[PDB]
């Protein structure tokens, strides 16, 4: 009967210890540095290979349509016409609707011309969704680097390791 | 060349056809669904512990409806399990195919499925109902010659 | 086109004992009938749900010592047979799978029981876990000491500040 | 309300074939800001909140009575067949005695 | 008490504890569970109908949107099907990058399963304390494949592109800094009381049951069943490495937890194994890499069935090919699936807390329940 008593005693001691346990575990990280990104006063600095609005050169496009077709949705229009006195394709229009993309990479990857690439800019939210349907205009700006906006400070995530 | 279920099978007097084999060299046989739901419990007699998979799948548009059984065995010191595939074609104005939860209960989501694209009806399924689809919905989606009927919210974000 | 084979193989069971394993037999026990009015756990000595080397003690326990202890005349042979069956239906996994699941069926017919339920392969026998880490036990001890030392204190304190 | 993610603003890649998504909640809920990209950075997420807190403080109080409903109705008989639930909640209770061979 | 006593709650799409757009019909007697009733499809998509008149080109990125959280186990599967149709070959170095990211993607699944499981048994920190290192994981993943998630980097024949430079050591260095994290999960986790009395009895599932259920994974593992198809399909180069198969012998769900613990730290052992013994040589097969319009990967006419070992079970695809690049048949198995088919039956006659716990002792995410 008194044995009983011993066990309920060993069985809570240890409770208690594992809650103690549980509270230096978790206060043990408050002596260590935050790992938050203050966003937007302070930005990621994006990988090399990192995957976001196209940028569109429309010198180099020959109007091919194969990445209309390696499109998982066939979302690129591209509108051209043909320039009789030299049997070229002429483009007209190319318009990318970044409401449908999910870049994916696929028109960047089977470009024959590579004048498709994928940019760092992010962050291309827009108040109404038929302003997404970036045209030829839009598609060839320059994306703004985070690394020449001043007011902000730029992680890397990880040592540069180019030593 | 006959499998080792198939020459099993014959040795104990039981019906079916051999199909061949998949690209891993796994049976392929074909069974009446008339004798499925005593062939099933045969199955499990001969050592078929694991229903891996059971899926369901249109031969043709306007034709036949298949319903295929991946089985496999799970045992302490086998080093190459036994896998088996079984197909049961069933008409398409009426699919009749008995159901294997009573032998298997892996089966008792997935027949529904089979139920729910295909429309494959499974008799001694308790619960045979609409399970990915709405359960109001009307038709089978998976079927090759199935056509949407234009909802509104299906259409083009205009 | 082709034809539905193995229609009974016109051989089958070509003598011997014949398999119990059979569409009649399943449908049979399905519905809820006893396929074999036989009890092959008898006549073998074993109970219920009995491993795998029992069975093949009994069969030699019952074919060379009670039996052959018994006559001598050919009657005894036939006896053998009588005891070939019973072995046969309880020492082959798939026939004794059937056996077992039928006699469950027609022990209660009115709820039914899985095959896997009626079978006694299924117990899983794959050897031990790998052990999870040792425990540590002197932090409990440390915190016990201190909550004893804490009530015996309070018991001092007590004692000496309400006099 | 915003909408995240590429399957909110227009269906995304279930736009073309699939049979059952909604191409983009804009045809259910007033959208106020749209967030486009297939998983979008968390940073992205930020930034569509920052242009909802943008449209936000420009909020005066006529924009109040620009957000109740107007509350329309019309209401006639419909000589349909009523029927009960089918997901009735009773599951796994009973089965053994579902066999029915 | 069969009605008007017994109270019929709709713990539906809308839910915290449910895991995405799970819904549950659950008939309650004054907490106790009566029985319940699952309702999936929410978020039922028609994946199997879109895979159908898309290439294989056109749906990888279609794939990583079931089980989105082990998206390489997904994209594994999807490459190694019509590859194993054509009879394509894969370099070694292709392989153990395979590997590494396949161990790299079950361990971030289970360290998000682990967040939600102890948010529904009521503990909050745990859900940022695996961010902050799942965190770590995208990074590898983006640094390596380009995004986050969805990452687009497995191809037929091989992958998209080679390791980057400077990857080998900051995969070592995740590995030493994970270790000791996983030492703190298990210090902060695994003893406490409240943790124990919520987990320790729950759920409890027989091995023979589990095999007629058709579980697989760490749900098949914890019930005696030392079944593991990375060691019984000969998978890619697990052979090679030393690693052991992580089982318990008690069905609940802490046997569950303690097997996805010890399935982390011998995920840990084999990325650190495939990065000592990484092989050299090419990736991509220049068999099959060769303005001119582009043909995709025509099918075989036959059918064929692949399995892997995704973190929540076995995921298969069964593919039917019609000599043509669209596969005639493109059914999916999903772990998930099949192992949500037994919740009825472990929380029927427990209680209405307890199916929190029994919820997240499955590892189930919406989007690969349904497709
Ligand atoms: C500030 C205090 C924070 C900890 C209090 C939370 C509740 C608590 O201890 O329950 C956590 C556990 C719950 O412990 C349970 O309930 C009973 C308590 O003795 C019995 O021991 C049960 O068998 C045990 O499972 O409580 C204890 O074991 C006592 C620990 C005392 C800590 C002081
Ligand atoms: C159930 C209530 C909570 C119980 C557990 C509380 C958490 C305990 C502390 C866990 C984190 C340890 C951090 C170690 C810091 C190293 C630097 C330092 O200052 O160390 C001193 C530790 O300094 C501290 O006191 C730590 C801060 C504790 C108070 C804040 C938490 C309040 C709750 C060493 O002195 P000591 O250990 O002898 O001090 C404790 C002793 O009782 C003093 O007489
Ligand atoms: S693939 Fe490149 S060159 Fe060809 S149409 Fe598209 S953008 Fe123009
Ligand atoms: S990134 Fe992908 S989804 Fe977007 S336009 Fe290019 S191919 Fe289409």
């Amino acid at each position: 009967m008194v044995t009983g008593f011993i066990n309920y005693g060993q069985q809570t001691i240890r409770a208690a210890r594992y809650i103690g346990q549980s509270f230096m575990i978790t206060l043990s990280h408050a002596n260590r540095l935050p790992v938050t990104i203050q966003y937007p006063y302070e930005k990621l600095i994006t990988s090399e290979r990192f995957r976001g609005r196209i940028h569109f050169e429309f010198d180099k496009c020959i109007a091919c349509e194969v990445c209309v077709r390696a499109c998982p949705i066939d979302l690129p229009v591209v509108d051209w016409k043909l320039e009789t006195d030299i049997r070229k394709k002429r483009l007209l229009n190319y318009s990318i609707d970044f409401g449908i993309c999910i870049f994916c990479g696929n028109c960047v990857e089977y470009c024959p011309t590579n004048c498709l690439s994928m940019t760092e800019e992010y962050e291309l939210s827009t108040y109404d969704r038929h302003e997404l349907n970036y045209n030829q205009i839009a598609l060839g700006r320059l994306p703004i680097s985070i690394t020449d906006d001043y007011t902000i400070r730029t992680i890397l995530n990880s040592p540069q390791t180019k030593e | 060349m006959q499998g080792r279920l198939s020459a099993w099978l014959v040795k104990h007097g039981l019906v079916h056809r051999s199909l061949g084999f998949d690209y891993q060299g796994i049976e392929t046989l074909q069974i009446k669904p008339e004798d499925w739901h005593s062939i099933a419990v045969i199955l499990y007699v001969y050592g078929y512990n694991y229903l891996r998979s059971q899926c369901a799948y249109d031969v043709a548009p306007g034709g036949l409806l298949a319903s295929v059984y991946h089985l496999t065995r799970i045992e302490y010191g086998v080093d190459q399990p036994e896998e088996v595939c079984i197909k049961v074609f069933a008409p398409r104005r009426n699919p009749r195919i008995p159901s294997v939860f009573w032998v298997w209960k892996s089966a008792d989501f997935q027949e529904r499925e089979s139920y729910d694209m295909f429309g494959i009806s499974y008799d001694n399924h308790p619960r045979l109902k609409r399970i990915l689809m709405p359960e109001s919905w009307i038709g089978w989606p998976l079927r090759k010659d199935y056509i949407v009927p234009n909802f509104y919210e299906i259409q083009d974000a205009y | 086109s082709w034809e539905g084979e193995g229609e009974n193989s016109p051989m089958e069971m070509p003598k011997g004992p014949p398999s119990i394993i059979s569409a009649l037999n399943v449908e049979k026990a399905l519905r809820g009938i006893g396929i074999t009015d036989v009890d092959h756990y008898a006549r073998l000595g074993l109970r219920r749900g009995c491993t795998y080397d029992q069975v093949g003690a009994a069969y030699e326990i019952q074919v060379k010592e009670l039996s052959s202890q018994g006559m001598d005349e050919e009657q005894f042979n036939k006896e053998r047979d009588l005891l070939k069956e019973s072995y046969n239906i309880l020492s082959s996994e798939q026939e004794r799978r059937l056996y077992d699941w039928s006699l469950a069926r027609n022990s209660a017919p009115e709820r039914y029981m899985w095959p896997f339920e009626a079978d006694i392969t299924q117990t899983p026998r794959w050897g031990t876990p790998p052990p999870q880490e040792p425990e540590d036990v002197g932090p409990t001890t440390a915190v016990g000491y201190f909550l004893l030392a804490w009530f015996v204190f309070s018991f001092i304190l007590s004692i000496a500040l309400n006099r | 309300v915003i909408a995240m993610g590429a399957c909110t603003i227009t269906g995304g890649m279930f736009s073309t074939d699939s049979y059952s998504t909604v191409r983009g909640v804009d045809k259910l809920i007033p959208v106020d800001v749209y967030l486009p990209g297939c998983p979008p950075k968390p940073e992205a997420v930020i930034d569509a909140i920052t242009k909802l807190r943008k449209k936000i403080s420009r909020e005066i109080y006529e924009d109040r009575i620009k957000s109740q409903p107007k509350n329309r109705c019309f209401t006639i008989n419909h000589k349909f067949r009523v029927g009960r639930s089918i997901h009735t909640g009773n599951y796994d209770q009973a089965l053994l005695y579902k066999y029915k061979s | 008490t069969t009605r008007k006593d017994l109270m019929i709650v709709n713990m539906g799409p809308h839910h915290p504890s449910m895991h995405g757009v799970l819904r549950l019909i659950v008939t309650l007697d004054g907490e106790d569970v009566i029985d319940c009733e699952p309702i999936v499809g929410y978020l039922h998509r028609g994946m199997e109908k879109i895979a159908e008149n898309r290439t294989i080109i056109q749906y990888l990125p279609y794939v990583t949107r079931w089980d989105y959280l082990a998206t390489m186990f997904t994209e594994a599967i999807t490459v190694n099907g019509p590859e194993q149709l054509g009879n394509i070959q894969v370099p070694k170095r292709a392989s153990y990058i395979r590997v590494i990211m396949l161990e790299l993607s079950r361990i971030a699944s289970h360290l998000l399963w682990l967040g939600p499981f102890m948010a529904d048994i009521g503990a909050q920190t745990p859900f940022f304390y695996i961010l902050r290192e799942r965190e770590l994981i995208y990074d590898l993943f983006e640094a390596a494949t380009g995004m986050r998630m969805m990452h687009n980097y497995f191809r037929i024949g091989g992958v998209a592109a080679d390791l980057p430079y400077g990857w080998i050591d900051k995969c070592l260095d995740f590995c030493d800094y994970f270790l000791i994290g996983l030492t703190e999960y298990q210090k902060l986790i695994t003893r406490n009381p409240i943790f124990l009395e919520r987990v320790e009895n729950v759920g409890i599932i027989g091995g023979e049951e589990a095999i007629n259920w058709g579980l697989s994974g760490p749900m098949l593992r914890a019930s005696g069943i030392q079944w593991d198809l990375r060691k019984v399909d000969h998978y890619e180069c697990y052979d090679e490495f030393d690693w052991e198969v992580q089982w318990q012998k008690e069905g609940d769900s802490l046997a569950r937890y303690l097997i996805r613990i010890g399935e982390m730290a011998e995920s840990v052992k084999i990325i650190q194994q495939a990065l000592e013994g990484i092989p050299g040589g090419p990736y991509e097969n220049l068999e099959i890499r060769r303005k001119k319009p582009s043909p995709a990967f025509e099918l075989s006419k036959q059918e064929l069935y692949v399995r892997v070992e995704a973190p929540k079970g076995e995921l298969g695809i069964f593919l039917i090919g019609d000599q043509s690049v669209f596969p005639w048949r493109w059914k999916i198995r999903p772990p998930g699936f099949i192992n949500l088919q037994i919740l009825p039956q472990l929380v029927k006659k427990m209680k209405l807390a307890d199916i929190m716990t029994i919820l997240g002792s499955i590892d189930i995410i919406m989007g690969e329940v349904d497709r």
